[PDB]
Order: structure tokens, then C-alpha cells, then sequence
RNA sequence: GGAUUUUUGGAGCAGGGAGCCACGCAUCGACCUGGUAUUGCAGUACCUCCAGGAACGGUGC
């Protein structure tokens, strides 16, 4: 596309579907309800997978930005 | 700032404060720690009450802290929930 | 809102605080400054896997905090108030 | 000419072309091996070479020292004590000196780490057996003369001098 | 003189397929097509995949953006 | 900083240097920078295994520093 | 002639390289340093730089009714650290007295006196030991056969140093009692001081210390003058000139005379404003 | 808001060592004040990747195979 | 070819790793003056070879004159002086 | 208020913990903003080795006690 | 005044077993024996090839 920049594209992806990779190998999926400045992010209805196996069921989530390897529309 | 505490991600322990509810915190020492917001900050330093501490040494581990304060940078995860129910 | 504020009030108080490193500490707050370096007075502290040591005075670098365990009688509600 | 605390701190230092910290204590004409402390043990080579050294001794501590050219002196002994001053000393280099008999060679024995020997142009070379000799007394080294000490050439010093 | 970011605003034009070294993990690196950028390179890529050097496996990502924090370096590949 | 001045100070002495990955260079600091950057010249670095080797050339970021020994010459800012 | 009375011998013999000023080159002993570090091993601060030299002066009450307990680490460390000062100082001002002489005098009184009863002996406990059991004993019957105990053994084979250390503290404290009290003497007086007081005293000793040992341009002004203004002339080697003052001083030089009478253009003032 | 001092360095081979253990040589090619370089010709140590960027945050050491 | 602070040897045991050899050519050569620097490499076309510089002039032709042919390493090593300055020399002249 | 907390044990000898778990033990002469320290006859304990004037980097520094008073020098 | 050089963290976690001695997996590197090619004037990741040897070294789990 046109340049699809980091935020925008974010953005675009609120009111959606996300899995999140963090730094740690943890990774969690739900629907991605904000992000913030710092690119702290808000998910509900989520759900833990670790090693790509589904562990637990959270609800509710606030993930801290440094902890965060890479979003993916999902 | 308010704005972006209430709306934001934050508004996760904007609400938990507010509504004196649990949540889970799950903690780069590889512990979590249960409890109530008494206080947060932009960095997620927490002041929290009735703090059950929980980890895992297999054996799993807990300890109660009626009373403290959590450095932010600590902080993986928060959890809100149907917890505090 | 800026929450070292309320930690710099904590002078004299005695605490427990967890490290990054594991370390233990046990004292009475001398002086929380706005980096959160804190200093301590009549001081044991266990650093993980040893025997405590016993020091008249200690100087912690702000971010090697994990987290401060607080006197149960501290009284939050008055010192949440600016 | 005295080696001296003052002499060692005008001498040319440098980043030898093997890339070794070296000191260039050339020409000076210098007698007696001495005051070394003042180097702080700060280099990996000494460079000695063109000066009027009899005795290869009298050396402090000096844990990073590894090469020692000490060419066209006049070197007719070795000291006894050198590993415990000089404990990785790799490379030696005593062309053109004053060694005569086998047997002052032996202090070189004591050197564990010493793998790189260059004793040419001095009258211990024409003994009969020198390099057999050589190779059972000093068997850590590995280069001789500059020629590799081979197997065969071990096994045959093994036979004379078993 | 070519500034790095200037690069990666090439690397951007081109659509070069892109493969990134991550921070202290050595065993998986990510590739795909840099779409957009910003000033804490936090990069969007398309059509992503993580690189498993170890295993010789890949995994298919689609639409990532990659937090800037865990770049330490940036390639192209002809594929 | 009062021990940046102190470090500008050192520039054209003997300085050994150790990074975050415990290397250990030695030789004479040509340049310091503000945020410790170092640029320094005919080195002696000694490895974690013990081991050594010579450079000519060398240029180390101040963050992946953990620290620098500088001459005594210089102990001699007693004001502070 | 007659300015300093070292010998050329010892014409690099400076006294204040072994005496702090607040020494005074043998009057006092320094002890506050080791007051801060005594606050530092107790872990409080109720403790006074005189009730300090109180601790000090116990040095049998040093061994009966220790500040601390004489097992604890901090403490013993503080001890050496404080004995090794003692003695230092000692022999540092009475040079003339033989070192090693009094060094194994004390080194043999802890040997020899030690060896058969603990030198310390109570008519009610018996015999004492000295720092590494530090219980008392019976009679001397069970205090030799004590002595060879895998107990003893143990302690006189870790905390011999220490033991020793103490010892040290002792006798040459005892050496010292005139100064010790001198210092103390000191404290309270520069405590009962007021400021300008202690002020005038501090000067005092301040003197005694550093004594002989026997007495007998601008660019406002540039600018404004107009010069180190870039300015070139042409005729003269393309050459710079820094000022206009001085530019219009080249008109009459040798130099420029020489350019414009042997270019052929003659001298004086019709050519004054020349440049190319 | 400083500039790193290599204007020096420019367009010389060197070694970099980079976190993780990990080392490769290039010709530099430019920089930015947080010390991200610009790399021609470079090659993980041995294989060709071409000109790259490597992030001035993961930048241990710098060696120059040259003199400058 | 005239006498050149470089001299250029060939004929040398290619077996021999690069950092060992040219540490025995600094070895050997430092008995005839200071040795700036060595150049020496294991390319197809340069192995078998290397090139000594020397700080002094009469040191390069000395060492030419005394180690020709002299064996190293099991071959007799070949001398002469180099074609061109060395870049290490136009550098320290100019 | 005060900033005095680091003044106070200017002078002194000092015990700094540092990251990988190192003891430096020097005469504390100078800090700044980052907790950057200079300290005077240094000696690291783990193995003790003498390293003299040291400068250490703050990110790596965790704590600092009083190990001595200063020396008069 | 939490976005690369310091203070809001890339950290976290994994070693005993067998009879003083010895050790799983993956990647890279010289490296050591034989034999074999190459005779070439340069500024260097590294450097012939063929067969055999590794009770070699470094990093990660």
C-alpha cells in the first residue's frame, strides 16, 4: 500500500482479532480494544497460548509496550 | 493525560482503582501478584492491598502482603476480570 | 499520580524491599528521592542464597527495585492525598 | 648505557606488525638486563636486539610478556629462574650470540610455554647431536631454527638420551 | 553519506523482502515486505514470516508490525 | 557531569576499558564523547577466556560500557 | 646558610607524609574516622564520639565486657582496621624506640603468658581464654587438656589474627594512655567551643601543621577600531589584510611601492586608492 | 541531540561486533545520532548480505581494518 | 629493480598457517633492523608469498644479501627487492 | 530537599555492589545524574585485584554502603 | 522528564550421572597426520585438493 504506517495500522486493527508475541515467547490472543501513545496494549476475551497451545482463558488483559515483540491481525 | 488514563490501555487500573476491584499481575520475576489498586502511575508503579503473592518453585508457592508497592518495569501482564466476584 | 512522591514521604518508616537481583532489604527509609534511589538506616539485608548482613546504612539505585513491602499500619488514604 | 627506569620511559612503544604491544629497547648498548618494573608489565614483545647483553636474566614478574628478540647481543648464558619471572614467554628469538655448549641451554627446559626457538649464528649450532639435543632437553618447543620439530626427529631423540 | 533511515525509506519504495535480527535471540529472525515506518522504527511488514535457523522451519505471520525494541538489523533478500 | 569532565580529562592518557561482555581493551583513549562513546588506539584486549590480541583501531558505545580505569595522574576536581 | 635543619641526608624527610594535622605529629590521635566507622558497624547512631572513646578506653574488660559480641564480623573487622592504626601510630611518633625490639617483647608476653592459664585467671571461674573460645574453665587441669580439644583447635586456628589483633590494641593502648587522654581531653574542649571558638582553634592547629620545622584581547575594541575586518588588496600578492586602518596604511609602504614603481606606475599620492 | 564522532570511519572497512556474539565487517556508509549505521558489503562471520543497517542500540564494539 | 625499503620473497612452504608464518618472518627478519610491517597472504595468486618492510634501507639490502636462499620452513626461500613502494612507506615519507 | 545523601558519604570509602554481583571497594570522590562514580584507590573483590582510579558507570551500579572513613590524604 | 548512551529493565530459566577420573544435542572455527597442486610483486573475513584424526576451542538449549 501507499505508506501503511505503525500507527495507522494499528489503529486500523482496534476493533479486531490481534494475537500479540512478547519478548518472553508467550503469546495472546482477543480483541484488541486500545493502544496508547506508547504502544501499550488493551485486549478482551483473551486467551494465553504457549508453545502455540492454548493454556488459559484471561478475560481482560493491559500488556506493558516494552514487553511486546510484534501484533499480528489474526 | 486523564483522557488517555481513562480511555487507554491504563484504563484497565483506572477502572480497578475506581471500582476498588482484583486484578491478577503477572510479573516479570516470575511470580503474580493478586490483589487491589490502591494507586498507579504512567510506569505502572502500584501501591496494593490484600496482595496474594503467587509462584511456583514442581511446587506452587503463595504468601499474603496486606500492605505494598510495586516498581513498574516489573510488570508483564495485567489482568482484569471477573476476579474480584 | 506521580507515585515517588508518596514513596519520599516514607522516611523513618521500616520496609522490606524485594531487588531485580532477588536481594532482599530490610531498614528504616532515610531518604526515596524522585529517581526512586533510596537510601536506608539499620539495615539486614540477604542477598538470595546468602546469610543476612547487617549494615548501619545502605544506598539503593532507584531501578533496582522490584517492589516495597509497607509497614501494615501505614495509613494509604492520608498519604495518597497531595 | 644502564637499562634504566628512564631509558624504558623515552623508548619507542608501539602496535608491532603481529599486533603485539611492543617495546623497542634497540641499539642502546646495553650490558645488563635490569629495572624492567618501570615497563609495567605492559607488553607482549621486548625487542632487545643490537645491544651487548651477556646473560639472558635479572627479569621481574611479567605475566604478559610472550616474545623476546634478542638478536645480535652477546648471550653466552641462560638464568635458571626465567619461568617464574616470564611464565608465558612463547617465542625466543637468539640469533647471532654467544651460546657454546649444549648444556647452557638447558635452563630452557624450565619454560613451559616455550614453542617458538631461534638459537642460529651461535657456536652451539656446529655441536655434534644440537638439535636432537634441542628437542629432548626443550621438547616444548615447536619450531626450531625455524623448521618444525617433526615425530621422527622426537622419536630418534628419544633413542640417544633415553 | 547514507543515512540508515533514508535506507529502510528505500527498502520501503523498493518492497524488497526484508529480514530482521532480533535482540539477544539469535535461534529466530523475521522477514517481510516493510509497508511503513516510524521514528522509533517500529516497522509494518507484510506477508511476514519467523525464521527458525535451528529448525530450518517457518512460521506465516501476514500482517506484523515488529516494535522497533528488538531490531538489531536489517537485510534484504532476493525471495 | 563532574566524572565526564574528569574523562575528557584522560584523553591522550593509558585508559583500559571493560564492556558489558566483560572484554577487556587497553591502550590510549584518542576521544571521549558525552554519553561515553570511546575511541581508542593501539589495543591490548584480553578475552573472557584469558586469551589476548592487538588492535590498532577501536571505537566503543558509552551504554555498552561498564567501565573505564584511568591513569592515577589524574586523582589529584577535589572542589566538588 | 641556616634556613632548615634536615641534613642533606634526609633532605626529603617531610613529616606531614606520615602525620595528619589532626595528629599534630604525635599530641592527638585521630579517632573520629574510626567513630564514623564504629556507627557503621553498630547499625544505629545512639552512639556519641565520647561514648566512643568510652568503648575504647575498656582496652580484662575488653575481653569481659565487650561493646559487641567479639564472634560478630563487623566487629572484628573494626578491630583490626582500628589496631593496625594504634601501632602504626605508636611507632610512628617514637621513631628512636627499637620497633622490632617491642614487637617481639609483645609478640612473646602473648605466647608465653597465654600458654599456661590464659594469663587471665579468676579466683571464682578459673582460667579464661582469650578470643577464640572465650569461655573460662575449672581448674588449669582442664584448661591444658582443653587445649588440645578439636574445639580449640578450631577457633585458634581461625581467629588467631583477630585474637592477636586485640592484644595489640591493648598494650599499645596502654602505651599510649597519656595520649589517649590528651585526645579525649581535646574532644570535650573543642565540643565546649562555640563557633568562632573553634574556628580560631581549627587556624591553631591548621598552622602547627603547615609550618617550617625552624624558623628564621577583546573584539569590543577591535570592532570598534575597525580591524580583524576580512579585506584583501589586489595589487599586493592578492594579499589579506585584517583591518582598515591598516589597509590604508599599505599606501605608503615599501612594498606597495615597490609593485607600483616597477609595474611602471610611479610613487606617491595620486595612486593612494588604488586596489586592482 | 549529539552526533557520534565517525565522520572519521566513513567509507573504511571495519569489524563490528554486535550483541549476541554475533560479529560482521563492512564499509561504512553513514550514521545518525543514536549511532544506527549504514553498512555496504557486508558479510556475517562467512557470507555476502549486501548493504545493510544495524541498529545503534545492539552496537557493542568497532574495529577498523584500516587506518584511519 | 632497484633497492627498495620492501623486499618481496617467494619460494616460501604455503603450508604453514598465515598468522605463524609471517610471526617466524618477523622473527627471523628483525636480526637486520626494526620490520614495519609484513604482507602476506593466502590467495591462489599471492600464496608462497610475502613482502618485508623494513624502517631502514640497509636493512632491506643486508637481509637480501645474507638470507638468500636460506631454508625456511624446509624450502630455500627466494629475495628481492619489491617492484613498488609499499603503501606503509609513501605514508611515512609524505 | 536536602541532595545530601550522596554528599554525605563523599570522601569515604565505599562499598558498590554492582549488576553481575562484583564488589568495588574505593574512596568515593565524585557522582553526577546517572549515578556515575569515581572512585579513588579501587580495589574488586569476587580474587581480590587492585584497579586504582576507576570511573563506573551508573546503569550497572545496585547499591553502595560505607565500608570506612575517609582516608586524611 | 517510560521509545536506541544510564532511572520505569532483554529478562527469565536449565547440570547431575557412573566407576580422584570421564561425560547429551545443534552450529562455526581454526587443527593434527599423510599425500598432493600451485612459482604467483602485494595491502588480506577465510583460502590448493584428496584421505584419515579430533580423550580440540567458543556460543546456545
Amino acid at each position: 500500500s501507499l505508506p501503511l504506517n505503525p500507527k495507522p495500522f494499528l489503529n486500523g486493527l482496534t476493533g479486531k482479532p490481534v494475537m500479540v508475541k512478547l519478548k518472553w515467547g508467550m503469546e495472546y490472543k482477543g480483541y484488541l480494544v486500545s493502544v496508547d501513545g506508547y504502544m501499550n496494549m488493551q485486549l478482551a476475551n483473551t486467551e494465553e497460548y504457549i508453545d502455540g497451545a492454548l493454556s488459559g482463558h484471561l478475560g481482560e488483559v493491559l500488556i506493558r509496550c516494552n514487553n511486546v515483540l510484534y501484533i499480528r491481525g489474526v | 493525560e486523564e483522557e488517555e488514563f481513562n480511555t487507554g490501555p491504563l484504563s484497565v487500573l483506572t477502572q480497578s482503582v475506581k471500582n476498588n476491584t482484583q486484578v491478577l499481575i503477572n510479573c516479570r520475576n516470575n511470580k503474580k501478584l493478586l490483589g487491589r489498586v490502591k494507586a498507579f502511575d504512567r510506569h505502572c508503579n502500584m501501591v496494593l492491598e490484600n496482595v496474594k503473592e503467587m509462584w511456583t518453585e514442581p511446587v506452587n508457592k503463595d504468601r499474603y502482603i496486606s500492605k505494598m508497592f510495586l516498581r513498574g518495569d516489573s510488570v508483564i501482564v495485567v489482568l482484569r476480570n471477573p476476579l474480584i466476584a | 499520580m506521580k507515585l515517588v512522591r508518596f514513596l519520599m514521604k516514607l522516611s523513618h518508616e521500616t520496609v522490606t524491599i524485594e531487588l531485580k537481583n532477588g536481594t532482599q532489604v530490610h531498614g528504616t527509609i532515610t531518604g526515596v528521592d524522585v529517581s526512586m534511589n533510596t537510601h536506608l538506616k539499620a539495615v539486614k539485608m540477604t542477598l538470595k542464597n546468602r546469610e543476612p548482613v547487617q549494615l548501619e546504612t545502605l544506598s539503593i539505585r532507584g531501578n533496582n527495585i522490584r517492589y516495597f513491602i509497607l509497614p501494615d499500619s501505614l495509613p494509604l488514604d492520608t498519604l495518597l492525598v497531595d | 648505557v644502564k637499562l634504566t627506569a628512564e631509558l624504558i620511559e623515552q623508548a619507542a612503544q608501539y602496535t608491532n606488525a603481529v599486533r603485539d604491544r611492543e617495546l623497542d629497547l634497540r641499539g642502546y648498548k646495553i650490558p645488563v638486563i635490569e629495572n624492567l618494573g618501570a615497563t609495567l608489565d605492559q607488553f607482549d614483545a621486548i625487542d632487545f636486539s643490537d645491544n651487548e647483553i651477556r646473560k639472558l636474566d635479572g627479569f621481574p614478574l611479567l605475566r604478559r610478556l610472550k616474545t623476546l628478540l634478542v638478536n645480535n647481543n652477546r648471550i653466552c648464558r641462560i638464568g635458571e629462574g626465567l619461568d617464574q619471572a616470564l611464565p608465558c614467554l612463547t617465542e625466543l628469538i637468539l640469533t647471532n650470540n654467544s651460546l657454546v655448549e649444549l648444556g647452557d641451554l638447558d635452563p630452557l627446559a624450565s619454560l613451559k610455554s616455550l614453542t617458538y626457538l631461534s638459537i642460529l649464528r651461535n657456536p652451539v649450532t656446529n655441536k655434534k647431536h644440537y638439535r636432537l639435543y634441542v628437542i629432548y632437553k626443550v621438547p616444548q618447543v615447536r619450531v626450531l631454527d625455524f623448521q618444525k620439530v617433526k615425530l621422527k626427529e622426537r622419536q630418534e631423540a628419544e633413542k640417544m638420551f633415553k | 553519506m547514507v543515512q540508515p533511515i533514508n535506507l529502510i525509506f528505500r527498502y520501503l519504495q523498493n518492497r524488497s523482502r526484508i529480514q530482521v535480527w532480533l535482540y539477544e535471540q539469535v535461534n529466530m529472525r523475521i522477514e517481510g515486505c516493510i509497508i511503513g515506518f516510524d521514528e522509533y522504527m517500529n516497522l509494518v511488514l507484510d506477508d511476514a514470516e519467523e525464521i527458525h535457523s535451528k529448525t530450518k522451519s517457518r512460521k506465516q505471520l501476514g500482517r506484523i508490525m515488529l516494535k522497533g525494541d528488538n531490531i538489531t538489523l536489517l537485510q534484504s533478500v532476493s525471495n | 557531569g563532574v566524572p565526564i569532565k574528569v574523562l575528557h580529562e584522560a584523553e591522550g592518557h593509558i585508559v583500559t576499558c571493560e564492556t558489558n561482555t566483560g572484554e577487556v581493551y587497553r591502550g590510549k583513549l584518542i576521544e571521549a564523547e558525552d554519553n561515553m562513546n570511546c575511541q581508542m588506539s593501539n589495543i591490548t584486549v584480553t578475552y573472557r577466556d584469558g586469551r589476548v590480541a592487538q588492535l590498532e583501531q577501536v571505537y566503543i558505545r558509552g551504554s555498552k560500557i561498564r567501565f573505564l580505569i584511568l591513569p592515577d595522574m589524574l586523582k589529584n576536581m577535589l572542589k566538588s | 646558610l641556616k634556613a632548615s635543619e634536615k641534613l642533606d641526608y634526609i633532605t626529603y624527610l617531610s613529616i606531614f607524609d606520615q602525620l595528619f594535622d589532626i595528629p599534630k605529629e604525635r599530641k592527638n590521635a585521630e579517632y573520629k574516622r574510626y567513630l564514623e566507622m564504629l556507627l557503621e558497624y553498630l547499625q544505629d547512631y545512639t552512639d556519641r564520639v565520647k561514648p566512643l572513646q568510652d568503648q575504647n578506653e575498656l582496652f580484662e574488660k575488653k575481653w569481659e565486657n565487650g561493646t559487641f559480641p567479639g564472634w560478630p564480623k563487623e566487629t572484628s573487622s573494626a578491630l583490626t582496621h582500628a589496631g593496625a592504626h594504634l601501632d602504626l601510630s605508636a611507632f610512628s611518633s617514637w621513631e628512636e624506640l627499637a620497633s622490632l625490639g617491642l614487637d617481639r617483647l609483645k609478640s612473646a608476653l602473648l605466647a608465653l603468658g597465654l600458654k599456661c592459664g590464659g594469663t587471665l585467671e579468676e579466683r571464682a571461674q578459673r582460667l579464661f581464654s582469650t578470643k577464640g573460645k572465650s569461655l573460662e574453665s575449672l581448674d588449669t587441669s582442664l584448661f591444658a587438656k582443653n587445649p588440645k580439644s578439636k574445639g580449640t583447635k578450631r577457633d585458634t586456628e581461625r581467629n588467631k589474627d583477630i585474637a592477636f589483633l586485640e592484644a595489640q590494641i591493648y598494650e599499645y593502648v596502654e602505651i599510649l594512655g597519656e595520649q589517649r587522654h590528651l585526645t579525649h581531653e581535646n574532644v570535650q574542649r573543642k565540643q565546649a567551643r562555640t563557633g568562632e571558638e573553634r574556628e580560631e582553634e581549627e587556624e591553631e592547629q591548621i598552622s602547627e601543621s603547615e609550618s617550617e620545622d625552624e624558623e628564621n584581547i577583546p573584539y569590543w575594541l577591535y570592532k570598534l577600531h575597525g580591524l580583524n575586518i576580512n579585506y584583501n588588496c589586489e595589487i599586493c600578492g592578492n594579499y589579506t589584510y585584517r583591518g582598515p586602518k591598516a589597509f590604508q596604511r599599505h599606501f605608503a609602504e615599501w612594498r606597495h611601492a615597490h609593485g607600483m614603481r616597477c609595474l611602471g606606475i610611479p610613487n606617491t599620492a595620486h595612486f593612494a586608492n588604488v586596489t586592482q | 541531540a549529539h552526533p557520534p564522532e565517525l565522520k572519521k570511519f566513513m567509507d573504511k572497512k571495519l569489524s563490528l561486533k554486535l550483541n549476541g556474539g554475533r560479529h560482521v565487517q563492512g564499509i561504512l556508509r553513514g550514521f545518525d545520532p543514536f549511532m544506527n549505521l549504514v553498512i555496504d558489503e557486508c558479510v556475517e562471520m562467512q557470507n555476502n548480505i549486501g548493504m545493510v543497517v544495524i541498529r545503534g542500540n545492539s552496537i557493542i564494539m568497532l574495529e577498523a581494518l584500516e587506518r584511519v | 629493480i632497484r633497492p627498495n625499503h620492501t623486499i618481496y620473497i617467494n619460494n616460501m612452504n604455503d603450508k604453514i598457517k598465515k598468522e605463524e608464518l609471517k610471526r617466524s618472518l618477523y622473527a627471523l627478519f628483525s636480526q637486520f633492523g626494526h620490520v614495519v610491517d609484513i604482507v602476506a597472504l593466502k590467495t591462489m595468486k599471492m600464496r608462497g608469498q610475502a613482502f618485508v618492510i623494513f624502517k631502514e634501507l640497509g636493512s632491506s639490502t643486508n637481509a637480501l644479501r645474507q638470507l638468500q636462499g636460506f631454508p625456511f620452513y624446509g624450502k630455500p626461500m627466494r629475495i628481492q627487492y619489491a617492484k613498488t613502494d609499499s603503501d606503509i612507506i609513501s605514508k611515512m615519507r609524505g | 530537599g536536602k541532595s545530601s545523601k550522596m554528599l554525605q558519604h563523599i570522601d569515604y570509602r565505599m562499598r558498590c555492589i554492582l549488576q553481575d554481583g562484583r564488589i568495588f571497594i574505593g574512596t568515593f570522590k565524585a557522582f553526577d545524574k546517572h549515578m556515575n562514580l569515581i572512585l579513588c584507590d579501587c580495589d574488586e573483590f569476587r580474587e581480590k585485584r587492585v584497579l586504582g582510579l576507576v570511573l563506573l558507570r551508573g546503569e550497572n551500579l545496585v547499591s553502595m554502603t560505607v565500608e570506612g572513613p575517609p582516608p586524611k590524604d
